C-alpha cells in the first residue's frame, strides 16, 4: 500500500511536478515507461542487495 | 506526454484531455478528472503560448 | 623557512600561501 | 550467463571450489545510472537464453569493435548500444512469432 | 623562387584553384537573393 | 586503415562489379548508393535534377542535429 | 565584444575542441552519481539521470510584450534561473551539518 | 579466497595518475606530483604504461610527455629501468594495436628521449630490420623515429652516435646480401640515405 | 568622453586657423610615390559596378 | 549624410570610441566595402607585406615571421662584424592625420571618382554626442565600413615612402608573378639590399635589417654626427623588453645602441611629420651582434626572442612554450 | 650607400585644465 | 556535442511491425 | 622561484606556490591541457595540407 501510496496521491504527485516546474526540468523520451515497472525501480535504493541463480 | 520537452508533444497531450472529458464522466470517474484538473492546473504558468492555450481548454472542459 | 620564496604574505592573494620544494627539479 | 564466452572459459577450467569476481557492467556504470545498465543487462541475457548463437551474432558481427581483456561484453559507444538493444529487441519478438505462431502484428503495445 | 620558412596553411597557388571554382560553378548555383528574386515573379509556380 | 599503413610504409615504394559485370571507366557523378554505372554509359548527365536534391536534404537535415544544440543559448 | 576577433570559423573552421574537458571533470568530480548526491534528483521521482533536459530560455524571449514593460521589467534580470539554481543544488546549499548558523522553520512547513 | 577478475583495483590507479596528468600547467609540475606520491618499484613500470598511453590519446605530439619523463627519468636509476623496459614493450608486443597515426606521436616521443641520452642509444639495439621479421607498422615506427632522430642531430651529428652505438642487426656489415640490399633500401625510402653511403660499398663487393 | 570630444573639437578648430600641416611640397612628392608604384604594377582601375555586374 | 553618434566603451584603462552610423547608409557602406575588398584583393593591389591578411591567423603570422627570420641567409653568423636589427614603430595618428584633399586625389588614381567623392564625402559628418556635435573636418572616422580599404591604402602609401620603390618592387615580385609573404627570386635579390623583411600589421611596423661593420659604421658615423653624444648616455632613453630577465634581453653596448638610435634615425627622417607621427618613445630597437645573442621583438599579443643554436653554450631539453626553429633546406634546428 | 639614397623623403605654462600639456596627454592615452 | 546521446537521438526503441512480420513468417 | 634572482638569471623553477585550494587529493583539470599547442597544429597542417595536395 505503500508501493502504491507513493506513485498516487494527487498531494505527492503535486510535489513531484511542482519541483519539476520548480527547476524547469523535462526528461526526453517518454517511451520509459514502456521500459521495465514498479517494483523493478525498488531494487536501485541503496541498501545493499543480493540475487541468486541456482540453474546451474 | 506533459513531462516531454518538445512543445508540440505537450500542446498534443492536453489537446487530447479536451477530447475524453465528455467520455471520462460517462464512466463515472470524478476521482480520475481531480488528478487531470490539478496537473492541467500545475502547468497553467507554462511559457510556450500554443501549449499554455490548450491547457486552459483542457481546464475547461 | 621563507628563504626568498613565495609570497610578501597571502592576503591580496587568492591563495593559501603554501610553499613547497619541487621534487622535479632537482639536479 | 553461462552462454558467455568468459563465464564459461572460467567455469569449465576451472578444477577447485572457488569465489570468482566479474564486474557484469565492464566500465558502463561512466555514462549510465545503474538502472539503465540493469535493463540492457537484462535484455542482454534474454536474448541470449533464447536464441543463444542468433543473439551471439548480433554481439559479435564487427570485429573492429573488440572485447578488452578487463571485460565480457564489447565495448562499444553509446549510440552502437542504442541500435544493439534495438536488434536484441527484435530477436525476442520474431523468436515470439516463430514459437506460438502468431504474426506479431496482431498484438497490442502492452503484450510487446 | 625560394620560399623562406615553409608552408602551414595551403599551398598559395592552390586557394586560386579553388577560389576560381567558385566562378565556374557558382554561376549555375542559384544564391540565395538570386532565388527569392525569381520566385517573387509567379513564373516558378507554373 | 590497411590503406594507410600499407600507404605510410617504405616497402610499398619497391614494389570491376560486383558480379563481375563490365564497369564503367571515366569517373561517374556521386549516387546515394554508390553504385557504378554499366561499361555501356555515355557519359552524359541525364536526371531530373533529384539525387542532388536529396543531398541537399541530406546535408540539410544531418546539419541541423548538430546546429540544434550547438546553437541553443539559455 | 566578440572576444574571438582572430577567426572567422567560417573560413577557419573551429580551431580547438573541449568535448573531452567535460568527461574528464565529470570524472575528477567523482562521478555521476556522487555529482547527484548533492541535488533533488531523487526528489523529482525521476528514474535515470540519463535524459534530462533542462529549459533553454532562448526560446520564447522575443514576443512577452512589445511597448508594455515598465522599466524594471524590460531591464532588470529575472530571479528565475537563480531559483533553478539554488533548487537543483538545495541540499548542499542547505545542510545541518553547518559550522555556525541558526534553525528556523517555515511557517506552515516541516522546512528547517 | 577470491580470485578478482575485474581490474578495479588497478583502474583505480589509471585514474589517479591521469587526474595528476590532466590537471597540471607544464610537465614540471606535473612530475613534482607523480615524485610526490612515492609510487612504489612495482607500479612505476606500469605508471609509465599510463604516460604513454594517456600521449597517444592527445591527437598530436607534444613537448608536455617529453620533459615530464625526462625530469622523471633523472630523478632516480629506478625510473632509468622503468623507460628502458617500457621501449621493449612497445617495439615488441605493443606496436601491433596502433593505428598508423599513434606511430607518429611514438616517433616522436621516443626521439626526444633518446636524441637527449635519456634512454640512451643502446636501447634502440633490439630494432632489427628484416623482410621475415618486421611488423609493418614495426617499420613505420622506425621511420617516425628517424625522421626526429635526424632533425634535432642534423644527421651529421647522428653518423657520429651511429657509429658509436655498435647496431648489428640494424646495420648489418658482415654478410646476408639480401639484408643489406634491405637496410640500404629502406632508409633511400626514409629519406636520409647517407647512413647507407657506408653500407653501399660493401654489397658491390659482395657483387 | 566631454572631455575628449573637446579636445577633438579644440583639434579640428585650430586646423581650420593654422591649416593643414602637409605643405604642398610633401603633397606632390607623396603623389608621385604612388603614380609611379601604380605605374610599375600596371594596376587597372577599379570600375564602378555596372547594371548587370555578376556578384 | 546624416549625423553619426559617439559612445565611449570603456576597458578600464582606455576608453575607446565607438561609431553608429545609420542603417540605409549601413547598407550602401556593407556594400561598397565588400565590394571594394573583392576587386582590391582580385587585382592584386596590396602587396604582401601589408597584413592583417585573410590566409594566416596572428599566431600564424608570429610563427612565420620567426621562421622567415631564420632562414634567410647568414643572419646568425657573427663571424666577422655583422650584425641585424628589428623595429617595431607604430605610426601614429596615421586614422587621425588623414586629409581629404589628398585623400579624395591618390582614390582618384585608384578607384573610380563617383565612388572615390563617395568615400571622401562621407567622412564628413557632423558626430553627436548627446548635448555635443561637430563636423569632422580633418581626420579618418574608423566607425564606417570601408574604412578598413580606406586604412590600408594609406597606409601603403606610407610604406613605399619607407621601403622605397626599389626594395618595393624587390620584396612585392614583379606584377606577373607576385611573390609570397616571405620569398624573393634568388638570394642576390635579398642580400642586395639591407632591409631583409618588412611587414605592416594595421599600424605597426616591422623591419629586419643586416648590416656589416662597414655599413653598420657608415650609419652610426653619421648618426653621431649630426646628433653627436660625447657622454655615453644613448642607453638612457633606450627602452627594451622588461619581462625577460636581464641576462637574456638585449645587452646595451655602445656599438649596438648607437646602431638602433642611427636605424631608427633614418627611417624616421624617412616619413615626414605631417602624415604620421614616428616617436623614439614607441619604437623598440633590438641588435644581434657580436655581444648580444638574443632577437627581441613583440608582434600580436606575443614577445619571442631568438637565440640561434650555434650561441647556447648548452642546450637542454626544452619545456612546451619554445618553438624550433628549422632551416627548411637541412630541417635541422637551428634556433 | 644605394639603400639609403633610393627614397622619396630621405634626409611655458598655460593657465587652464583643458588647454594644458598636462592633459592632453591624459586624452593621449586614455582614450587610446 | 550533447554529453548524452539519449538527448540527440530524439527516440530510443520504436517497434517495426512490418520487418517482424516479414522476419517471422 | 626566487624573485630576486628571476630578475637576472631565469633560474627555472625551484619551487611551486599552490593556485586554487582543493581539499585533499582532488584535482580538476585544467584547459591548457585539451588544447594542442600552435607548434603541434602548424606542423599538423605542414603534413595535412601536403598530403591532400598529394592525393589530389
Amino acid at each position: 500500500s505503500m508501493r502504491t501510496i507513493m506513485k498516487a496521491n494527487p498531494a505527492l504527485y503535486v510535489l513531484r511536478e511542482r519541483i519539476r516546474k520548480g527547476l524547469q526540468i523535462y526528461q526526453s523520451s517518454v517511451q520509459e515507461p514502456f521500459l521495465n515497472s514498479s517494483n523493478y525501480a525498488e531494487l536501485f535504493n541503496n541498501d545493499i542487495k543480493l540475487f541468486v541463480d541456482d540453474t546451474n | 506526454h506533459l513531462k516531454h520537452k518538445t512543445p508540440l508533444v505537450r500542446q498534443h497531450a492536453a489537446d487530447l484531455c479536451a477530447i475524453l472529458i465528455p467520455v471520462i464522466k460517462n464512466c463515472h470517474e470524478f476521482e480520475m478528472l481531480n488528478k487531470l484538473n490539478i496537473i492541467l492546473y500545475e502547468s497553467l504558468g507554462e511559457v510556450y503560448p500554443e501549449v499554455l492555450g490548450s491547457i486552459i481548454n483542457a481546464m475547461y472542459c | 623557512s621563507y628563504n626568498g620564496i613565495g609570497l610578501k604574505s597571502a592576503k591580496g592573494s587568492s591563495t593559501s600561501g603554501h610553499v613547497q620544494r619541487s621534487l622535479a627539479s632537482n639536479n | 550467463a553461462m552462454s558467455i564466452d568468459k563465464l564459461s572459459d572460467v567455469v569449465m577450467k576451472a578444477t577447485e571450489p572457488q569465489m570468482v569476481l566479474f564486474n557484469i557492467y565492464d566500465d558502463w556504470l561512466d555514462r549510465i545510472s545503474s538502472y539503465t545498465a540493469f535493463s540492457r543487462l537484462t535484455l542482454l541475457l534474454r536474448a541470449l537464453k533464447t536464441n543463444e548463437e542468433s543473439a551471439k551474432m548480433i554481439l559479435l558481427s564487427d570485429p573492429t569493435i573488440t572485447i578488452k581483456s578487463y571485460h565480457l561484453w564489447p565495448s562499444f559507444t553509446d549510440e552502437q548500444w542504442i541500435t544493439i538493444e534495438s536488434q536484441m529487441r527484435d530477436l525476442i519478438l520474431t523468436e515470439y512469432g516463430r514459437k506460438y505462431n502468431v504474426n506479431i502484428s496482431a498484438l497490442t503495445q502492452t503484450e510487446i | 623562387s625560394h620560399q623562406l620558412g615553409g608552408q602551414y596553411s595551403i599551398p598559395q597557388d592552390l586557394r586560386e584553384n579553388l577560389q576560381k571554382e567558385a566562378a565556374r560553378i557558382g554561376e549555375n548555383e542559384k544564391d540565395v537573393l538570386q532565388e527569392k528574386m525569381e520566385t517573387r515573379t509567379v513564373q516558378n509556380r507554373e | 586503415t590497411a590503406s594507410s599503413l600499407t600507404i605510410e610504409d617504405p616497402a610499398i615504394t619497391f614494389t570491376t562489379s560486383l558480379l563481375g559485370r563490365k564497369l564503367y571507366d571515366k569517373p561517374a557523378p556521386e549516387n546515394r548508393f554508390a553504385i557504378m554505372p554499366g561499361s555501356r554509359w555515355d557519359g552524359v548527365h541525364r536526371s531530373n535534377g533529384f539525387e542532388e536534391k536529396w543531398f541537399a536534404k541530406q546535408n540539410e537535415i544531418n546539419e541541423k542535429k548538430v546546429q540544434s544544440y550547438t546553437l541553443q543559448e539559455d | 565584444n566578440s572576444p574571438f576577433w582572430w577567426t572567422n570559423s567560417h573560413h577557419d573552421g573551429k580551431l580547438w575542441n573541449l568535448n573531452a574537458y567535460r568527461t574528464d571533470v565529470i570524472q575528477a568530480l567523482g562521478g555521476i552519481e556522487t555529482i547527484l548526491e548533492h541535488t533533488l534528483f531523487k526528489g523529482t521521482g525521476f528514474n535515470s539521470w540519463e535524459g534530462l533536459f533542462w529549459e533553454k530560455a532562448s526560446g520564447f524571449e522575443d514576443s512577452m510584450q512589445f511597448k508594455k514593460l515598465t522599466h524594471a521589467q524590460r531591464t532588470g534580470l529575472s530571479q528565475i534561473p537563480n531559483r533553478r539554481f539554488t533548487l537543483w543544488w538545495s541540499p548542499t546549499i542547505n545542510r545541518a551539518n553547518v559550522y555556525v548558523g541558526f534553525l528556523v522553520q517555515l511557517d506552515l512547513t516541516g522546512i528547517f | 579466497q577470491i580470485y578478482d577478475m575485474t581490474s578495479t583495483n588497478d583502474v583505480e590507479f589509471k585514474k589517479k595518475i591521469y587526474l595528476v596528468l590532466k590537471s597540471s600547467l607544464s610537465g614540471d609540475e606535473a612530475a613534482h606530483k607523480l615524485l610526490k606520491l612515492k609510487i612504489a618499484n612495482n607500479l612505476k613500470k606500469s605508471v609509465v604504461d599510463i604516460i604513454i598511453k594517456s600521449s597517444l590519446q592527445e591527437s598530436t605530439f607534444s613537448k608536455f610527455y617529453s620533459i615530464l619523463s625526462e625530469r622523471m627519468i633523472t630523478f632516480h636509476r629506478s625510473w632509468q629501468t622503468a623507460y628502458n623496459e617500457t621501449f621493449e614493450q612497445n617495439y615488441t608486443q605493443d606496436i601491433e594495436d596502433y593505428e598508423t597515426d599513434q606511430l607518429r606521436i611514438l616517433g616522436k616521443f621516443w626521439g626526444h628521449l633518446i636524441s637527449y641520452e635519456f634512454l640512451p642509444m643502446d636501447c634502440l639495439k633490439i630494432i632489427k630490420l628484416t623482410e621475415e621479421e618486421s611488423c609493418p607498422q614495426g617499420r613505420i615506427f622506425i621511420k617516425f623515429l628517424f625522421q626526429e632522430l635526424v632533425n634535432e642531430l642534423g644527421l651529421d651529428e647522428l653518423q657520429l652516435r651511429l657509429n658509436s652505438s655498435k647496431l648489428d642487426g640494424m646495420f648489418p656489415l658482415e654478410g646476408d646480401a639480401e639484408h643489406i640490399r634491405y637496410s640500404i633500401n629502406f632508409f633511400t625510402a626514409i629519406g636520409l640515405g647517407l647512413l647507407t653511403e657506408d653500407m653501399r660499398s660493401r654489397l658491390t663487393i659482395i657483387q | 568622453t566631454r572631455l575628449w570630444i573637446k579636445n577633438e573639437q579644440e583639434r579640428q578648430r585650430q586646423i581650420q586657423k593654422n591649416g593643414p600641416e602637409i605643405t604642398p611640397e610633401e603633397a606632390t612628392t607623396i603623389f608621385s610615390v604612388m603614380v609611379e608604384w601604380l605605374e610599375s604594377r600596371s594596376f587597372s582601375p577599379i570600375p564602378f559596378p555596372p547594371l548587370t555586374y555578376k556578384n | 549624410f546624416k549625423p553619426v553618434d559617439i559612445t565611449m566603451m570603456e576597458n578600464y584603462q582606455n576608453i575607446s570610441p565607438v561609431y553608429s552610423v545609420d542603417p540605409l547608409e549601413k547598407i550602401t557602406d556593407a556594400y561598397l566595402d565588400q565590394y571594394l575588398w573583392y576587386e582590391a584583393d582580385q587585382r592584386k593591389l596590396f602587396p604582401n607585406w601589408i597584413k592583417p591578411s585573410d590566409s594566416e591567423i596572428p599566431p600564424l603570422l608570429v610563427y612565420k615571421w620567426t621562421q622567415g627570420i631564420n632562414n634567410l641567409s647568414e643572419i646568425w653568423d657573427v663571424s666577422r662584424g655583422q650584425s641585424a636589427v628589428l623595429l617595431e614603430t607604430t605610426l601614429g595618428e596615421m586614422a587621425e592625420k588623414i586629409d581629404f584633399t589628398l585623400l579624395n586625389r591618390l582614390l582618384r588614381l585608384i578607384v573610380d571618382p563617383n565612388i572615390a567623392d563617395y568615400i571622401t564625402a562621407k567622412n564628413n559628418v557632423v558626430i553627436n554626442f548627446k548635448d555635443m556635435s561637430h563636423v569632422n573636418k580633418y581626420g579618418l572616422i574608423r566607425g564606417l565600413k570601408f574604412a578598413s580599404f580606406i586604412f590600408q591604402y594609406y597606409g601603403l602609401v606610407i610604406d613605399l615612402l619607407l621601403l622605397g620603390q626599389e626594395r618595393a618592387t624587390d620584396l612585392a615580385g614583379p606584377a606577373n608573378n607576385p611573390n609570397e609573404f616571405m620569398q624573393f627570386k634568388s638570394k642576390e635579390v635579398e642580400k642586395a639590399h639591407p632591409i631583409r623583411l618588412y611587414t605592416r600589421y594595421l599600424d605597426r611596423i616591422y623591419m629586419l635589417f643586416h648590416f656589416e661593420e662597414d655599413e653598420g659604421e657608415e650609419l652610426t658615423d653619421e648618426y653621431l654626427a649630426e646628433n653627436p653624444d660625447p657622454n655615453f648616455e644613448n642607453s638612457i632613453g633606450y627602452n627594451n623588453r622588461k619581462c625577460w630577465p636581464k641576462d637574456s634581453r638585449m645587452r646595451l653596448i655602445r656599438q649596438d645602441v648607437n646602431l638602433g638610435r642611427a636605424v631608427f634615425w633614418e627611417i624616421q627622417s624617412r616619413v615626414p611629420t605631417s602624415l604620421t607621427s614616428i616617436k623614439w618613445e614607441n619604437a623598440f630597437v633590438s641588435v644581434y651582434s657580436k655581444n648580444n645573442p638574443n632577437l627581441l621583438f613583440s608582434m600580436c599579443g606575443f614577445e619571442v626572442r631568438i637565440l640561434p643554436r650555434q650561441r647556447m653554450e648548452e642546450v637542454v631539453s626544452n619545456d612546451e612554450g619554445v618553438w624550433d626553429l628549422v632551416d627548411e633546406r637541412t630541417k635541422q634546428r637551428t634556433a | 650607400r644605394s639603400w639609403r639614397k633610393g627614397t622619396a623623403f630621405g634626409r611655458g605654462y598655460i593657465n587652464d585644465m583643458t588647454k594644458s600639456e598636462y592633459h592632453q596627454e591624459f586624452l593621449h592615452k586614455h582614450v587610446r | 556535442n550533447p554529453l548524452f546521446v539519449q538527448q540527440d537521438i530524439e527516440s530510443i526503441y520504436k517497434t517495426n511491425y512490418e520487418k517482424l512480420d516479414e522476419a517471422v513468417n | 622561484s626566487d624573485l630576486s634572482w628571476s630578475k637576472q638569471t631565469d633560474t627555472g623553477i625551484t619551487h611551486f606556490r599552490a593556485g586554487m585550494t582543493h581539499e585533499d587529493e582532488k584535482l580538476i583539470p585544467t584547459i591548457f591541457r585539451y588544447i594542442t599547442t600552435w607548434e603541434n597544429e602548424f606542423l599538423d597542417s605542414q603534413r595535412v595540407w601536403a598530403e591532400y595536395a598529394t592525393k589530389r
